[PDB]
This record gives structure tokens, C-alpha cells and sequence, in this order.
RNA sequence: GGAUAGUGGCCUACCAUGGUUUCAACGGGUAACGGGGAAUAAGGGUUCGAUUCCGGAGAGGGAGCCUGAGAAACGGCUACCACAUCCAAGGAAGGCAGCAGGCGCGCAAAUUACCCAAUCCUAAUUCAGGGAGGUAGUGACAAUAAAUAACGAUACAGGGCCCAUUCGGGUCUUGUAAUUGGAAUGAGUACAAUGUAAAUACCUUAACGAGGAACAAUUGGAGGGCAAGUCUGGUGCCAGCAGCC
């Protein structure tokens, strides 16, 4: 807010994925460091174009601060900003909700024990309680 | 897996571990230049090496040999952009002579001291290595950093140091705030 | 001779005297500036052979 | 002539004189034929671990006369023993018995170093804990 | 002629002692995978190359094979030797030199974590998987710059220097304090922050954070090679030191 003053350089506009590429640059003394949320805000408040459609990742600040340089990503819809997005972008924005999986050590243990059993396997459980009733 | 990322050394300890003569011309340059070991004298003797070595190889082939002329060309323009050679003698009595003498007296660190920003050698090292330097827009904690000439025009102090300004600094505010406190 | 014995002798019989508390030595760049100014500047003992320990006479 | 040939087609003659001529050399003919695999102590390894055994009645060099231990040790790769001189003054508090100790060559490629003969390994290990740090009381050989 | 996908003693019937060899054949050894390739020179180069790339080989060793475009495939099958995973004693079934990890072997080498996010792979494939790979832990194998501090009244240890009222003032300013200070910062606790979806490691920030019995630099330790201890105690060819003397 204060002199940050955005900026924008190597603007190329794609409409293979229907977007325009750039590397922004930040200047904001006296700061840790500008957001991604806030860098995005202040894109949609200065274009009038839209909210979700901005991305902006990377951002390493240069030695001694003061300075940052990173990526950024506008998009010509939150349509196609949803389908060309990756997935972990959009849940770190907050534009996408996260999913809910077991640790991979856990996944490919079940599918261990879902290959050594071999169909369905009703008939193997009703087979095993026949089994324990004898 | 991965293609490895190429490592090499910079520096050579003497063939000789106590020679009088060279501890007593070491010594006396770091003294007189504010290096903090041997290893910095080392480092700069070994790049003095190199290029000498790089002028006696392109001497080697002979006169108007193009990669003669291109590598001397390169090497003379480095030379004189860190700034040693002269801008109207092109004799390169310099190239095959430059000296250690020459390396570190065109080095940051005695740079602060000849231009008159700190006024002792070691008061100069120890404001690079606390960071009180900015050679442009950027701050430069390194005492060997050889500037180019081209920043004789924007050395200055950094924005987000003390003593550069808008910024009392981590003791200074605990004592004028303790002294304003005792003064009411 | 009677020798079968004194293993470690030296090292039992010794004296134990502990280390002086001095004041710190400077390390780095600091050290070589004290040693630089002790060995070049000082004119301490120039007379004969520069001697870097003067022991009394 | 100078002796040796120096035809231009006397390259076979020059090297297979000069393959000959190799064997004369100590350091040569010991790596080509692997006296280090073969009849070293240490197999050709820097360092040997072994497992103190006993007392002999051995004497120094000149000029001395002391006889109270030089450590017999057997090797647990090879099973050879070999003499080690402890390296430090009060060997005693280390020789208690059937110790394992790390051992490194005395520094002249396999010859004794000095009054000490037939002698070419020194301690450098006790159990694991190093002979300096027990001599300087900086660490402690474990006594449980 | 057969077999091969194909030439060919690769094998079958007849015909010679034909083929190699001191220009080193054959045999033996290699603590020998080969090459690209570290360490030096305008040429003496001597070693090493298990190892990031390429070509080989192997998946405990030999042998045999199915499927398959491609395999003599061993995280595919068929047969022993050391070894096993087991009972309720009839069995079923063979070798992590893939990643972690364990035990022996040793002088000698990491965690039984995370992720398909950055790079590539596969037919039915924009969505799946990958211990390939990346990341996170140990790590002083190596490699880069580099914290350990910068100044006042006083004297002392006294470079270059002046005022012709002979240690007075000292212009410029080399260093030291057991008597003392308005000046600059690193290591970390951390909400804030990133190439991480929930994260400690890198510079940024409220706060805590410097006074030297603080947050403390070691390793070799001064005969010669290779400068300096005849300054002080203990032993007295003894303990020991010493790569050589």
C-alpha cells in the first residue's frame, strides 16, 4: 500500500492456454515481505479483470530485502484459470478445496492386499465366517 | 543420476610452509589491508596465476593469430573493466606483471578506505560484515568484492541501515529512549 | 637394578598447576592486526636479530 | 651410442628394456605383485583394529633399559600379531588386558621408527576411545 | 546339408596336418568391467578411473524355457548346494548387488520419513502409477565467502614530523587498562514470509537479543630442516620425546 509500487516485465500473452505470462517485481521497503493473496488483490483492484484469475508464485526477495522477484499469471476466465491451474496453486489460494487421502505407505499397502485378493470377495468373507461357525 | 555440479578450488598454500621472507610480506599485507587469513592472500595469488598463465598461453601462438588477438582482447578488457590497466596504454607490461599488491588495493574492503567513507581499514571490514554497505540497489556483506568502477558514481549507504537513516538502530533506541525516560 | 616398576612416571610425580586466568586473545583479523602491530610497528628489540621472544639477560 | 637404441623402429626394444628395468624399483615391484595383499600385517589398509593378548621380554634400542610392555596384539581380519608401541607417556592405565586397540602404521611405510626395535605400529584406539584423550583426561575409557 | 532372422565349423558326411607363434602365440596372474575422465606441462607426465554420461555383464552360481516385437527376464517360471518363511508335523514355496532398515565383515560409509510439487516414463492414456526423481533427516567426503569484534582523561611499548623561550604544546594520529561510556551487528526463541498443500535451513520483523568469571578457537606447540624459551619447577640415559639427525 505504502510505495509498494507492482510491477510487471516479459508480458507475453498466450491464447494457446488463453492467458498473458509475466515476471513481476515488487519494491517495498520496510517490509518482511508482500503476500501473494495481497499481490492478487492489488492486481484485481488496478485491472478491473477479475479476482481469481491472477497468480503469483516464486518470490524471492533479493539479499539484504527490500526487493522481491517472482511469477505471474493472469488468465482470460476463472473458467479456464480452474482448468489449466494446478491443483496444489489452487488449494494454497484457497480457490479449491483440499482433498482427503491416507499417506502413500497406507495407499500402497492397500493396494497390496487388494491385489492378493482376488475379485470381489463377499464370497471369501462368507466362505471365512462359514468357517469360524464349523 | 543427477549431472554432478562442477566444484573447484580457489586458492594454493606456498610449496614452502615457513619461508621468513614470505610470512613477513604475507603478514604485512594483511596487516596493511585488513584480511582476516592467509587464505585470502592465497585466493588472490591464485588468480594472479591464472591469468598470468592465460598471457603467457596466448603469447605462446603467434603475432595476428586471431584466438590470440579475440582471448588477449578479453582478457585486457576484463583487466581494464576491474580497472587496473591503463585506458591509453595498450602495452600490456601490466597484463604480464599485475601484482597482489595491485588485487587487493583495487578490492572493496581498502575501496572504502581510499575513498574516504571509514577511515580505518578494519572499521571498513567491520561495516561490510555488520552490512552497512550498498554498492547500488543491493547490500554487500563481502569485503572481497573487487568493484568495477562503475559504481564509483552511486555508492552510498543503504536504505534500511543505520547511519543510512529512517532507522535508529537496535541500541541506539534503547538508549535514547532510556535517556529521554531519565530526562522527563 | 631392581626396574620392574615406574610405568607412567613422570606424569604421576608431576606437579599439577592449573592454567593462569589471563584476559581472552582477539581471534580472526583482530589477531593478526595484534600481530602485526607486535611484529612490525613495535620497535621492541631490533638491535641484533629481531628476536621474537625477549628473555631476560 | 649412450648404450640404450635409438632406432626409429626400436620402440618394442625401449620398452620392453624399460619393463625390465622397473623391477629394480622397491615401490614398483611391491605394488605389481601385491605384497600388500599378500604379506602385509595390515592386508594394504591404513588402520588395523586387533585384541591385546600378553607380555614378552622384549628390550628397546639404544640407549635405555626398560622392560615392562610392548603390546602384542592379534589382528581379527588376518589373525597375525604384531608388536605395537603404546604412544604416550603412563602406557599403564590402558594395557589392562585383552583390549581391543586401534593401531596405524609408525609413518615410514612398514620400518621402525626409532630406539624401538622390530616395532611398527603405534596405538591410536583404546576400546573405541582415542589414546590422546585418555592421556589429556578428556575422555573416559569405559569403566562400566 | 540342418539351424538361425540372417552370413559363418554354429553342427553333420568326405578330403589336409592345415591355422597361430620370439613382431611373444599358448599358459598363468590381475587386491582387471572398458571408455568419456581428477590431480601436471607450450614437451618429463605417474598413478587412479567401483562410482552421476556411453557401451558390457549379472540379479546366489550353473543350466532350460513359455509368453512376447523385444527376455535365456530371475520384483517370470522349471531343477541342487550353505541358508530357510511352519504347523495342529500332510504342506505351499526360493533368494533386497531397487529404496529404507538389520545382522556378519570390517579402518571404513545415513532415516525401516514425506511428495508426484520442480524433471522424464508407459498402452486403452489431459485425471493412474513411479523407493525413477525431488524433498525432509545424519553427515567436518570434498568445494565458496566468511562471527569471534570498531573509538575516549591517564600513562606505557614510543613508525614518518614542527615552533631556535634546551622532553612544553603537540598539528596528521600505530597498539595495550584490572579506574569507565549518547556507536554498529551475528547465532537462536517466532506468530508474519517463500521453489513446501498443513514446516523448522538462507537474508526480512513487535519483542527477547553483547561487555570481555559475556554467547568464551581449536589443532600442531618453538634444537636443525623450519625464526623465537639457556626466563621457572619435577625426574635424572628413568619417564618419555623425536618422520631424520
Amino acid at each position: 500500500s505504502d510505495a509498494v509500487t507492482i510491477r510487471t516485465r516479459k508480458v507475453i500473452s498466450n491464447p494457446l492456454l488463453a492467458r498473458k505470462q509475466f515476471v513481476v517485481d515488487v519494491l517495498h521497503p520496510n517490509r518482511a515481505n508482500v503476500s501473494k493473496d495481497e499481490l492478487r488483490e492489488k492486481l484485481a483492484e488496478v485491472y478491473k479483470a477479475e479476482k481469481d484469475a491472477v497468480s503469483v508464485f516464486g518470490f524471492r526477495t533479493q539479499f539484504g530485502g527490500g526487493k522481491s522477484v517472482g511469477f505471474g499469471l493472469v488468465y482470460n476466465s476463472v473458467a479456464e484459470a480452474k482448468k489449466f491451474e494446478p491443483t496444489y496453486r489452487l488449494v494454497r489460494y484457497g480457490l479449491a478445496e483440499k482433498v482427503e487421502k491416507a499417506s502413500r505407505q497406507q495407499r500402497k499397502q492397500k493396494k497390496n492386499r487388494d491385489k492378493k485378493i482376488f475379485g470381489t470377495g463377499k464370497r471369501l468373507a462368507k466362505k471365512v465366517a462359514r468357517r469360524n461357525a464349523d | 543420476p543427477r549431472a554432478p555440479r562442477t566444484y573447484s578450488k580457489t586458492y594454493s598454500t606456498p610449496k614452502r610452509p615457513y619461508e621468513s621472507s614470505r610470512l613477513d610480506a604475507e603478514l604485512k599485507l594483511a596487516g596493511e589491508f585488513g584480511l582476516k587469513n592467509k587464505k585470502e592472500i592465497y585466493r588472490i595469488s591464485f588468480q594472479l596465476s591464472k591469468i598470468r598463465r592465460a598471457a603467457r598461453d596466448l603469447l605462446t601462438r603467434d603475432e595476428k593469430d586471431p584466438k590470440r588477438l579475440f582471448e588477449g582482447n578479453a582478457l585486457i578488457r576484463r583487466l581494464v573493466r576491474v580497472g587496473v590497466l591503463s585506458e591509453d596504454k595498450k602495452k600490456l607490461d601490466y597484463v604480464l606483471a599485475l601484482k597482489v599488491e595491485d588485487f587487493l588495493e583495487r578490492r572493496l574492503q581498502t575501496q572504502v578506505y581510499k575513498l574516504g567513507l571509514a577511515k580505518s581499514v578494519h572499521h571498513a571490514r567491520v561495516l561490510i560484515t555488520q552490512r552497512h554497505i550498498a554498492v547500488g540497489k543491493q547490500i554487500v556483506n563481502i569485503p572481497s568484492f573487487m568493484v568495477r568502477l562503475d559504481s564509483e558514481k552511486h555508492i552510498d549507504f543503504a536504505p534500511t541501515s543505520p547511519f543510512g537513516g529512517a532507522r535508529p538502530g537496535r541500541v541506539a533506541r534503547r538508549n535514547a529512549a532510556r535517556k529521554a525516560e531519565a530526562s522527563g | 637394578h631392581g626396574s620392574l616398576a615406574r610405568a607412567g612416571k613422570v606424569k604421576s610425580q608431576t606437579p599439577k598447576v592449573e592454567k593462569t586466568e589471563k584476559p581472552k586473545k582477539p581471534k580472526g583479523r583482530a589477531y593478526k592486526r595484534l600481530l602485526y602491530t607486535r611484529r612490525f610497528v613495535n620497535v621492541t628489540l631490533v638491535n641484533g636479530k629481531r628476536r621474537m621472544n625477549p628473555g631476560p639477560s | 651410442g649412450k648404450g640404450k637404441p635409438r632406432g626409429l623402429n626400436s620402440a618394442r626394444k625401449l620398452r620392453v628394456h624399460r619393463r625390465n628395468n622397473r623391477w629394480a624399483e622397491n615401490n614398483y615391484k611391491k605394488r605389481l605383485l601385491g605384497t600388500a595383499f599378500k604379506s602385509s600385517p595390515f592386508g594394504g589398509s591404513s588402520h588395523a583394529k586387533g585384541i591385546v593378548l600378553e607380555k614378552l621380554g622384549i628390550e628397546s634400542k639404544q640407549p635405555n633399559s626398560a622392560i615392562r610392555k610392548c603390546v602384542r596384539v592379534q589382528l581379527i581380519k588376518n589373525g597375525k600379531k604384531v608388536t605395537a608401541f603404546v604412544p604416550n607417556d603412563g602406557c599403564l592405565n590402558f594395557v589392562d588386558e585383552n583390549d581391543e586397540v586401534l593401531l596405524a602404521g609408525f609413518g615410514r611405510k612398514g620400518k621402525a621408527k626409532g630406539d624401538i626395535p622390530g616395532v611398527r605400529f603405534k596405538v591410536v584406539k583404546v576400546s573405541g576411545v582415542s589414546l590422546l584423550a585418555l592421556w589429556k583426561e578428556k575422555k573416559e575409557k569405559p569403566r562400566s
